[PDB]
């Protein structure tokens, strides 16, 4: 088994992100590079959050 | 004299062997020869039978 990717999700992330995933195995005398990609869909939550609001209702 | 300069004996051992050589190929059934993946099905006897 592989270690899952555990990373927390950062507000640097938050439009989207792109999680790339790659590995160079050698067997002969040969090498590949294997990889593959997934899109990630991230909350579009604010760094700052401002929020506005009248004091009176 | 006689034939037969040399004799062997059975032994037990504790002693740790590494002769485990890898393999990245395909090891032969019945040689054990280390052929590359390769080989398989190209028509001709790479490994033994
Ligand atoms: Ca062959």
């Amino acid at each position: 088994s592989y270690q899952s990717i555990n990373i927390p999700v950062t507000q640097n992330m938050v439009p989207s992100s792109r999680l790339l995933v790659y590995y160079i195995v050698t067997g002969e005398q040969t090498a590949e590079l294997v990889s593959d990609s997934v899109w990630l869909n991230i909350e579009e939550k604010c760094g700052n959050q401002l929020q506005v609001h009248l004091s009176p209702d | 004299c006689n034939f037969s300069d040399k004799e062997v004996e059975d032994c037990v051992t504790n002693r740790p062997c590494r002769s485990q050589v890898r393999c990245e190929g395909f090891v032969c059934a019945q040689t054990g020869r280390c052929v590359n993946r390769r080989l398989l099905c190209n028509g001709d006897n790479d490994c033994g039978d």
